[PDB]
């Protein structure tokens, strides 16, 4: 699992 | 630093607006999003991945860009779009902050010119019974926002000692309202007779003064 | 689905305050959570996030001043040593999902209930909600029966360090005085509720 703030991709 | 079009941007219903977002340092991948925020409310995402609309978002909104130039376009601008728009980008952590917001661009809805109606309110006996004294001037339902409010106490121009609050742009007719409050000590208030509020605005062919005499 | 922040309140400078984001309708095991804030009138500022792994990341300016952690259903934001600069609304969330925000006030001033003065009277009438601390206050009219032509202005911070605001309504001059006009002021931080009647003087 890579670390991502989930802000500019569709995180849903 | 993400730098955005300088506020405000005003446009009329049906018109188009375009908001720029420029990065001093190239944005990761194409990981950029656009957010909308109205006052008192949390932010809502309109775009993600630079171009892609979120679910439920009006097709009026569009966006493009890469590297260090991004743009949000609002076609067929509605009264509903009066808000502040923020871009947000990803960056390499260990070169800079992972995430950054732009400065934000405020959008105003252009409307036909509408004069304020002015009301002056003296200090309540209730307040004067206590130590203090506030006199309030009300400018109701006007466009555009720029308006001069000058307080006079026995023709003495008051400066630096009032405060003004302005409402957000009305959802139906796009008008503003404004309250200005002049605060004096009761001692000072007792000294003078004529308290007046003078208003200068586009929709007024000549300034309007609303005034009252203390105890009359 | 949603999230909700809580724990915002008035505290003195240096008082280590923790805020809480409560997840609902999705999982912290598959989702990341961000803290964002906003000084009153100013723009949005990213503070940091916590990945699904548990790894935290912070803005350069936030390092040392802020600490994020996560339990099973909640995410914390510990403010290490708050100053007056830290006053503002704080939002938790990611992507689509953002809570109503919780309001943090950092100051030396004491909580203070407002006084409520009438602004006596198409016609205008109102209420002056004066000298309270901290934010916010709520105002309505006739317990929500009067909504039309109402303008409740943003609060200002006065010379004295206390807040003031005015709520105002425009009504037909015919209705005064057939119609009762009462303003409903609530300032939860001091549990002060007040229903002030507003009428013509003389």
């Amino acid at each position: 699992m890579v670390d991502s703030p989930q802000l500019a991709t569709l995180a849903d | 630093v993400l730098t955005q079009t300088t506020s405000p941007v005003s446009a009329a219903v049906g018109s188009t607006v375009t908001i720029s977002c420029q990065s001093s340092q190239s944005v990761r991948t194409n990981k950029l999003a656009w957010f909308q925020q109205k006052p008192g409310q949390p932010p809502k995402r309109l775009i993600y991945s630079a171009s892609t609309l979120d679910f439920g978002v009006p097709s009026r909104f569009s966006a493009s860009g890469s590297g260090t130039q991004f743009t949000l376009t609002i076609s067929d601008v509605q009264c509903d779009d009066a808000a502040t728009y923020y871009c947000l980008g990803y960056f390499d952590c260990s070169i800079a902050d992972c995430v950054a917001f732009g400065g934000g661009t405020e959008v105003v809805v252009k409307r036909t010119v509408a004069a304020p109606s002015v009301f002056i309110f003296p200090p309540s006996d209730e307040q004067l019974k206590s130590g203090t004294a506030s006199v309030v001037c009300l400018l109701n339902n006007f466009y555009p926002r720029e308006a001069k409010v000058q307080w006079k106490v026995d023709n003495a121009l008051q400066s630096g000692n009032s405060q003004e609050s302005v409402t957000e742009q009305d959802s139906k007719d796009s008008t503003y309202s404004l309250s200005s409050t002049l605060t004096l000590s009761k001692a000072d208030y007792e000294k003078h007779k004529v308290y007046a509020c003078e208003v200068t605005h586009q929709g007024l062919s000549s300034p309007v003064t609303k005034s009252f005499n203390r105890g009359e | 689905q949603s999230v909700e922040e809580s724990g915002g309140r008035l505290v003195t400078p240096g008082t280590p305050l923790t805020l809480t984001c409560t997840v609902s309708g999705f999982s912290l095991s598959s989702n990341a959570i961000n803290w964002v804030r906003q000084a009153p009138g100013k723009g949005l500022e990213w503070i940091g996030y916590i990945a699904v792994s548990g790894n935290t990341y912070y803005a350069s300016w936030a390092k040392g001043r802020f600490t994020i952690s996560k339990a099973s259903t909640t995410v914390d934001l510990k403010m290490t040593s708050p100053t007056a600069e830290d006053t503002g609304t704080y939002f938790c969330g990611k992507s689509n999902i953002w809570g109503p925000g919780t309001l943090v006030t950092v100051s030396l001033a004491s909580t203070k209930g407002p006084s409520v003065f009438p602004l006596a009277p198409t016609a205008a009438l109102g209420c002056l909600v004066k000298d309270y601390f901290p934010e916010p206050v709520t105002v309505s009219w006739n317990s929500g029966a009067l909504t039309s032509g109402v303008h409740t202005f943003p609060a200002v911070l006065q010379s004295s360090g206390l807040y003031s605001l005015s709520s105002v309504v425009t009504v037909p001059s015919s209705s005064l005085g057939t119609q009762t006009y009462i303003c409903n002021v609530n300032h939860k931080p001091s549990n002060t509720k007040v229903d002030k009647k507003v009428e013509p003087k003389s």
